[PDB]
């Protein structure tokens, strides 16, 4: 409000009154969360999901082929020494 | 009442083309305006700031722009928007709590 | 009152089940069953190279038997060990995952009351666009019903229907994704109508009641009043309802199966 | 040895038992994880269709007199049972009835006014619950 | 009426446990224990 | 054969691996049930 | 400050000046976190 205005003091007190009545907090909730569309505490409250992929199982496949390769290497050397 | 178009404080209502006056706008500050006006007892006219700025001061011309400007130069009576309370502004205008 | 009622909830008849060997390929993905088979023959071929055309067939059948799961040739030795550790992890994964599919299967809970409609959002719900039902939530200052109205008031698309028929149709075509709130009386009746795919859940939200209306200061006033009380005590009212709702209805079959459960 | 014929039999049978024991293990993990309480009920008609679970009302009151005078199918059979049930399925007071339900391990059901019932359900040790809808439509009023 | 009511049913509170080795035949259904035994002798006869 | 010495070694080692693979299986099941995915950490200092 | 005081406006601006210079935030850190101390129980509460 313009310096030395008549609405000065009145508006100041009005803001304090609104906050104490929780009206300010209410307004924010209305436009931020209530009128919102997303959700965080609701996505965690959503008990539902299930399905197997391949990622985890894949890691065990690479260690297998690695073992096969290691053996294919130990095999070659054995025939060489003999 | 001067204010800036910034979601979700002050936004253009869906059918704003079929509306007029203060009914055109909706938001946190739009509601905050009605509340302030109710406790202070006064009618108001919501207006969007021209340049669409908040409140800065060009070093050269030493001129205020945006809402803070429209207040210092008598364009508006009050500013209800997400206006930050800064020292540089508190010197020229008055900030409520 | 010759019939006490209230606001109830209407959902789509739920039910389903089946076996199929495809409940075994799910825990373990089709892609995984494949690779475990490719690596399966991928080991029976590596072992096959460890040990004339028929001699290779008898051996390939022996390594395939060493494959079909259960001296110190270090080469193929670590192969059997690593392959064992490989299958160990897989069967452990299958077991663990299968435990989760049954744990979550139990986690799932079905709506039992109104409070259940407010605590969740997956299943949309609404009332008639105009009537005491809608005006009830709007004016209701009760905790649960408050939140419900807040949701329906700004829910998109519109959760409100034009007529009662539209509401029922929305519940029958949403695969249980939409619930409709209406008078228990009309609801109970709908449940007894083909294709018998709707059911009322939980108790009423409020206490109402129909009555015989007579002009203020009428002669039939007192007589009719007592008559209603007499009919109810003789169980005649309850009898009439049973006659038009359940007896004349057509569903003691979907109710005999809903006994259990 | 490597008798291919019976060989794949032992392998397939092994894969078969593997799945089963895995299923048993997984399934057994479920009950011990969630462990949700059960409950047998509820539609009165359920009390008439069975006999394992005894049931009765107050020895004197509108509740008892209701079944006696009721000409409704289900309630009729119920009264016939309670009328000659031994030992007495009727209790002296409401407290006795509730105590009988709490000490019968679910072998005895008690029929009473929904109002008082709903209240009991909200009292320690919280071991009682109302099942199914009401049997008739009543109502209190200011006299 | 300021409060509508009626006659209701009151039962105990499900919550407890019991033995009978029948808590082992439940996880695996009686029908499944049977078939696993039929296939059991169904393999011992094929091998035979 | 029945070399009691190394015999109990094979038995105890078997019981050891039995517990571990059982633990891995059980723990992995918990993981497949809850399956919670955290993230970094809130703190400008981070 | 007493209603209609001389220190009114000056102090008001002073507070705004201190906050913008980060002096207020600095002071809080000095007595709340620095003054500690713990300063150890917070590094373990990291939740690793």
């Amino acid at each position: 409000t313009p310096k030395g205005s008549s609405l000065g003091t009145p508006v100041n007190l009005a803001v304090l009154k609104l906050s104490e009545q929780g009206l300010l907090d209410k307004l924010k909730n209305k436009w931020w969360y209530d009128k919102g569309e997303c959700g965080a505490k609701d996505s965690g409250s959503k008990e539902k999901t299930s399905a197997l992929s391949l990622s985890n199982v894949a890691g065990v496949f690479y260690i297998l082929v690695g073992g096969l390769g290691l053996a294919m290497l130990v095999a070659l050397i054995e025939f060489c020494y003999k | 009442v001067t204010t800036i178009l910034e979601s979700p404080y002050v936004m253009m209502k869906k059918n704003h083309e079929m509306l007029e006056g203060n009914e055109r706008y909706e938001g946190y500050c739009v509601d905050l305006a009605a509340e302030i006006a109710k406790h202070c007892g006064f009618k108001y006219k919501l207006t969007i700031v021209g340049d669409g700025k908040y409140g800065a001061r060009d070093a050269d011309t030493k001129i205020w722009n945006g809402m803070v400007g429209e207040l210092v130069y008598g364009k508006a009576d009050i500013a209800i928007a997400p206006l930050t309370i800064t020292l540089v502004r508190e010197e020229v205008i008055d900030f409520s709590k | 009152p010759f019939m006490s009622l209230g606001i109830s909830i209407m959902i789509k008849k739920p039910q389903k089940s089946k076996p199929g060997v495809f409940s075994f390929l799910d825990p373990l993905a089709y892609e995984i069953w494949m690779c475990i088979v490719f690596a399966y023959i991928g080991v029976s071929v590596v072992l096959f190279l460890v040990s004339t055309n028929e001699f290779g067939i008898f051996n390939s059948l022996w390594f395939s038997l060493g494959a079909f799961m259960q001296p110190r040739s270090l080469s193929g030795r670590i192969v059997g060990g690593v392959w064992w550790f490989f299958t160990l992890i897989i069967i452990s994964s299958y077991t663990a995952n299968l435990a989760a599919f049954l744990t979550v299967e139990r986690m799932v809970s079905p709506i039992e009351s109104a409070e259940d409609l407010s605590k969740q959002t997956e299943i949309a719900y609404g009332t008639l666009d105009s009537g005491s039902t809608k005006e009830f939530f709007r004016r209701s200052k009760i905790a649960v019903f408050d939140k419900m109205w807040t949701y329906m008031r700004s829910a998109e698309p519109s959760v409100f229907v034009r007529t009662t028929a539209e509401g029922v149709a929305r519940v029958r075509k949403s695969k249980g994704k939409y619930a409709y709130l209406l008078e228990s009386t009309m609801n109970e009746y709908i449940e007894q109508r083909k294709p018998c795919d709707t059911m009322k859940v939980g108790g009423n939200l409020d206490s109402k009641g129909y009555g015989i209306a007579t002009p203020k200061g009428s002669s039939l006033g007192t007589p009719v009043n007592l008559a209603v009380l007499k009919l109810s005590e003789q169980g005649l009212l309850d009898k009439l309802k049973n006659k038009w709702w359940y007896d004349k209805g057509e569903c003691g079959a979907k109710d005999s199966g809903s006994k259990e459960k």
